[PDB]
DNA sequence: TTTTTTTTT
DNA sequence: GTAAGTGATTAGAGAATTGGAGAGTGTGT
DNA sequence: ACACACTCTCCAATTCTCTAATCACTTAC
């Protein structure tokens, strides 16, 4: 009996398929600890996975009901079931993956007695290494690496089967493309002429392909190395599933290819180019506020959040849990909590444009050695979409967008900057007083109108940049000077200063008791905070579900407080108030009501917002 | 050069026909043709009416034309429903065929050309029987240019209801006013003349008119075509057909093709003569007419020249000088003639037969007559034409299957049909039937051929042996059949 | 071509 | 009617005509 | 140097003709 073997390895195909069928029908072990992005399915809207069944048999119900066409295969479960199969999967992905697919399709057809539009496809994931640690032994093996997405290409059509037509008698033949090659017919079987066919391109069949560029994480590296970049190829349904600015983990096959010395000729260079063929993208990360509009939270944790919101301590409880290693600065922590929550979104949905800004901007200004950079680092690490820039390390064009000439098409093309990557996120700008004036002056349009309009050679367009700006700086003399006023210790234009919603003056209150307490706190690092898992869910639920509106009493109160602000700002040696500060007060009031999970802004919320704004600046 | 036109609309020839008939000059031409005194115009008028009916068939005009636009709208919507569903199913099958990654594999148990080697494949094959030994690459061998089959193309279309109604009226008026006088005046002269083409026009017009009368069932018109009903018609037709076949076989080149073209039209006219005489003998109301038809049918069945004609033509067939249309016509002619001989044996009217030596009378046996067609030189062309089963007409498919079925189950001799070149046809038919559900298979028009292939292959595999599988590679003669059987 | 960066006058 | 002899038909081999594939060589980019 | 085009040569297929063997018909007992 003829039998099929993988070339040079003595692996037979069917004996693997038997064990994998057993794995699919039988595995139920890990379901006590189901993961965050894997514990829900759906027939319509959303539904929750049951523990007690065979797990992938349960997951196949989603393919029947919601007509999903893929299964995410966690390889840790397979390794727990049988290492003898896990080794074969990792060692020969280019040979065994075309048959585990067929076992899945067989089990689906047997279970449901049904067909589908496309075959159910496998995506193995969660097999980790570094980009520099790859060797020639790893060619065609399964690997997984992580990084940030900087750029994505436009789509490329890749043919799978061509269509020939005879020039003499209009007969037509199909021809499969395989091993990278097509076979051309020579003799027409109808009219019996030779060397006679012509390929018709638009009658043939193509597939999608995309190129994605990935960058090293800087954390793990040894001494003196600069970060590397790698090309990742996405085929089929993975195409356009990721944006620039996202942080991801990729599982795929590591490959190597040759290159021609001249494009005209058959000779090849003996040093090969390398890339990755993708199989799975993962973006789930539990160390940050989650990136998914909070769709998957359970009813029980929603009720726990609703119960937690009724503490009178809710502002202090949420605020002091942020940045736990930082001592005191409670007012600054409350300001950062307001930055995290934000106001109500106010967009034109016909044009997809912001009518009014709802993001909150904060400046910190104070003495040296007061942990401003540390607070910036905490906010940078907490959020999913964040950028960090510092001092003279930035340019005006690099902060916003740049024009460069393309490598092959020789056209001028446009590419992103920090504020465009930080869209729906936070940009942290350290050493803000030491930037070049050219670099600092482009921030006006972004900080006010949340858009960015460009007019250079052949490029006239407008971009959206819905970012929040958090900045830190020193006074003119690096130590705060008491022989000068506030608008002389700070020196920025009024056009720039009026665009911040909060300014925090941090001046060293020199006192022996405060010195002793802070010294005890700092020395102890060498020897009722809300849980991070609850804080994540609280912020996401509040953002998705709470939209405060102003009450009429609150609106009258806001007008009265704005008149008081206009009188107070006019005195000598003080920051003047413009009509922009009325918008700032409305944003802060909505943020306080949003923290309380209230659909209406009250006079108490306006009072708390005004008190925070006033006491931030009276130093 | 003016453009390409579909097969279901009016030809450019039809517009000239419309102008010609709207002028009414055809009535004057018919009036001239009716006069016995004006003989010199008659051959040309016959040529004119044949050239008018050049692009038509009798089946187009025989059915009376009627329509309702409600039914037409419903019918066209169902046609495009068929087209849309075919496209969606084909595209989803093709896009589901593809597979993602590659590799290379060894088929353990199959030998390679080079020593100690197993077979190697470079695509993820589903199962070992899907392997093909890369026959898709290899270039097909061609016949030389002198020996390829060729069709003869007549621009043939389903014209509009207006043109079909006008032509139907013209055909009926010709039969009523001209036909007997015109044919009687022509037959004395057409074969004496120097010019060749009026012979072809003569045979074409005979074939068209007799088929139109039989299919339209206008039985009162049978008096008007009485010039063609006699035994003399069969005699004269047989003489001309024999001369054309001999010249086409013995000459070479375009001259041989030119004589074979005459032979084709003569054969078609002969077939219409046979079918018309059977229709008269079955459905005429007057017993005198029935007796007149019956005596002619008995003459055809009795005399050796009419009974030996199909084998005589089949043994001389050659694709260098005769068209495929000739072979299809010959197969259908043989089918109808053998049905006539079978009925005249079954009713007992044929028992003893005259044979040349002096002439002597010997008993006749229908199985002895059928056994002549089991020769290899006949069965070659039946297997040749069975390859085109997916585009043959249903009548031709029935004729081919019936001739094979007689040898399979009336003479009961399946060893002569055990042959590889027929098993290839069965393989194609089976692949065609895989794409249909069990109900649609019984609904299909090819189910007769499928069922016959089923029974013959089961009879083959009932007693399979390896030496029998070797014997399937060659055509088997009579002693070969005896020694294989015994 | 036009655009962006870092050393020099 | 049966047996033996002679004539005719069929099968094989040799020779000549026709056509197409393949390989080699020359020229142009 | 490499690709493309053109020309020449050989070999195989087919058909006619001649020769030999086997089968069938005719003649004689
Ligand atoms: N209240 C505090 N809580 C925690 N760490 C503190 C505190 N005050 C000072 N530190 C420490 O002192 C250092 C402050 O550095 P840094 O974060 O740069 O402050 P800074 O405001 O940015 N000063 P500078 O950037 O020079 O203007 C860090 O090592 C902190 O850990
Ligand atoms: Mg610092
Ligand atoms: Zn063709």
């Amino acid at each position: 009996q003829p039998r099929l073997y993988v070339w040079g390895t003595r692996i037979c195909v069917a004996d693997v398929q038997r064990s994998f069928r057993d794995f699919l029908t039988t595995f139920k072990i890990s379901q006590l600890a189901e993961d965050e992005n894997m514990m829900t399915g759906h027939d319509e809207a959303l539904h929750e996975i049951d523990v007690n069944h065979p797990y992938y048999m349960e997951r196949l119900l989603e393919c029947n009901d919601a007509e999903v066409t893929h299964i995410n295969l966690n390889l840790k479960h397979l390794n727990a079931f049988s290492e003898a199969l896990y080794r074969k999967v990792i060692a020969y992905p280019a040979d065994v993956i075309p048959y585990l697919d067929i076992v899945v399709n067989e089990v689906f057809a047997e279970r449901f007695n049904r067909t589908l539009a496309q075959s159910i496809e496998l995506r193995p994931f969660n097999a980790t290494r570094n980009m520099r640690g790859l060797n020639p032994n790893d060619v065609d093996q399964l690997i997984t690496i992580s990084g940030m997405v900087t750029r994505t290409s436009s789509l490329i059509p890749e043919m799978r089967s061509g269509y020939f037509q005879c020039a003499v008698c209009a007969f037509g033949i199909e021809s499969e493309v395989d091993k990278g090659r097509i076979e051309e017919p020579v003799v027409c079987t109808n009219c019996s002429n030779t060397h006679c066919f012509q390929l018709v391109h638009n009658r043939s069949v193509f597939l999608d392909k995309q190129v994605v560029k990935l960058q090293e994480s800087p954390d793990d590296m040894p001494s003196g190395e600069t970060p590397h970049t790698v090309s990742v190829y996405a085929h089929g349904s993975l195409v356009e599933s990721v944006q620039p600015g996202d942080r991801i983990t990729v599982t795929g096959i590591f490959r190597a290819t040759g290159m021609k010395v001249n494009p005209k000729q058959r000779a090849l260079a003996s040093v090969y180019r390398t890339s990755i063929d993708a199989l799975h993208f993962r973006k789930m990360d539990t160390s940050r506020l989650h990136q998914d509009n909070g769709e998957t939270i359970t009813e029980e944790r929603i009720q726990q959040i609703i119960e937690l919101s009724k503490r009178p301590d809710i502002m202090d409880a949420l605020a002091q849990s942020i940045a736990p290693s930082i001592y005191e600065h409670d007012d600054v922590k409350r300001g950062l909590l307001c930055l995290l929550f934000g106001g109500t979104r106010k967009d034109d949905e016909t044009t997809n444009k912001t009518k009014l800004r709802s993001e909150i901007n904060i400046l910190l200004c104070g003495d040296p050695g007061t942990s401003k950079s540390q607070m910036l680092q905490y906010v940078y690490r907490l959020l999913p979409r964040s950028q960090y820039t510092s001092g003279k390390g930035s340019s005006a064009v690099g902060l916003t967008a740049s024009v460069s000439r393309d490598a092959d098409t020789k056209q001028l093309v446009l590419q992103t900057g920090a504020l465009v990557l930080a869209d729906n996120g936070v940009c942290c700008i350290d050493e803000f007083d030491k930037m070049n004036e050219s670099a600092r002056s482009v921030l006006h349009e972004v900080m006010e109108q949340q858009t960015l309009s460009i007019a250079k050679a052949g490029i006239i367009c407008q971009l959206n940049a819905r970012a929040s700006v958090l900045a830190a700086a020193n006074p003119v003399d690096s130590k705060w000077n008491r022989n000068k006023t506030i608008v002389e210790n700070i020196t920025l234009p009024h056009t720039l200063l009026s665009r911040f919603d909060l300014i925090f003056l941090i001046v060293d209150a020199q006192d022996e008791m405060q010195d002793r307490r802070l010294g005890n706190h700092l020395v102890s690092l060498y020897f009722e905070h809300v849980d991070m898992n609850l804080l994540r869910d609280y912020i996401a639920y509040a953002k998705a579900n709470i939209h405060p509106k102003l009450s009429e009493e609150a609106s009258q109160f806001i007008i009265e407080k704005y008149l008081f602000m206009r009188k107070a700002g006019a005195q000598h040696g003080q920051i003047t108030a413009y009509p922009r500060q009325l918008e700032s007060l409305i944003r802060l009031s909505e943020a306080h009501a949003k923290i309380r999970l209230s659909q209406e802004v009250s006079v108490d919320d306006v009072e708390k917002a005004f008190t925070l704004w006033r006491e931030a600046l009276k130093q | 050069s003016e453009g390409r036109r579909t097969r279901i609309e009016d030809s450019s020839h039809d517009r000239v026909i419309i102008a010609f008939l709207e002028s009414g000059i055809d009535k004057t031409l018919m009036h001239i043709a009716n006069q016995p005194r004006e003989k010199e115009f008659h051959v040309t008028i016959l040529d004119i009416f044949a050239l008018i009916l050049k692009e038509q068939t009798a089946e187009d005009l025989a059915t009376k034309s009627e329509e309702v636009s409600t039914a037409e709208q419903k019918k066209t919507e169902e046609e495009f429903r068929k087209i849309i569903e075919n496209h969606v199913v084909k595209e989803t099958q093709k896009r589901k065929s593809f597979s993602r990654f590659g590799g290379s594999y060894t088929i353990k148990g199959l030998k390679g050309i080079s020593a100690n080697s197993s077979q190697v494949v470079f695509k993820p094959i589903q199962n070992v029987e899907k392997h093909n030994f890369l026959d898709d690459r290899k270039a097909k061998k061609r016949a030389p240019r002198n020996r390829r089959p060729f069709e003869i193309d007549t621009n043939s279309h389903f014209a509009s209801s207006e043109v079909r109604g006008m032509l139907r009226d013209m055909v009926i008026r010709i039969i009523e006013t001209c036909f007997n006088r015109l044919m009687k005046s022509s037959k004395t002269t057409v074969f004496v003349q120097v010019q060749k083409t009026s012979q072809i026009n003569y045979f074409f017009l005979i074939k068209f008119v007799l088929r139109f009368v039989r299919l339209s069932r206008q039985d009162h018109l049978l008096e008007r075509i009485s010039e063609c009903i006699g035994v003399e018609a069969f005699h004269e037709n047989n003489v001309q057909l024999t001369e054309y076949v001999e010249n086409a076989t013995t000459l070479k080149g375009v001259e041989a093709k030119s004589h074979g073209l005459k032979a084709q039209y003569a054969l078609g006219a002969y077939n219409e003569l046979v079918l018309l005489h059977r229709y008269i003998y079955e459905h005429a109301k007057e017993e005198n007419e029935r007796k007149f038809a019956k005596r002619a049918l008995e003459h055809i069945v009795n005399v050796e020249e009419y009974r030996e004609l199909p084998i005589f033509i089949i043994k001389k067939f050659s694709s260098s000088v005769l068209s495929n249309n000739f072979l299809r016509e010959l197969v259908l002619t043989t089918h109808h003639y053998m049905k006539l001989v079978e009925r005249f044996v079954k009713t007992g009217a044929l028992k003893k037969v005259t044979k040349k030596v002096k002439v002597e009378e010997i008993d006749f046996q229908f199985d002895s007559y059928v056994c002549k067609f089991s020769n290899v030189d006949v069965l070659k062309w039946y297997v040749f034409l069975l390859n085109d089963f997916s585009k043959n007409s249903t009548e031709l498919n029935q004729a081919l299957v019936k001739m094979l079925h007689r040898i399979a189950f009336d003479l009961k001799l399946p060893i002569k049909l055990y042959q590889v070149s027929l098993f290839q046809v069965f393989s194609k038919v089976n692949e065609h039937f895989t794409h249909l559900s069990k109900d649609l298979r019984k609904s299909s028009r090819l189910y007769e051929l499928y069922q016959f292939g089923f029974h013959l292959l089961k009879k083959f595999f009932s007693k399979f042996t390896g030496d029998l599988a070797i014997e399937a590679l060659f055509w088997k003669g009579p002693r070969e059949c005896f020694e294989i059987e015994n």
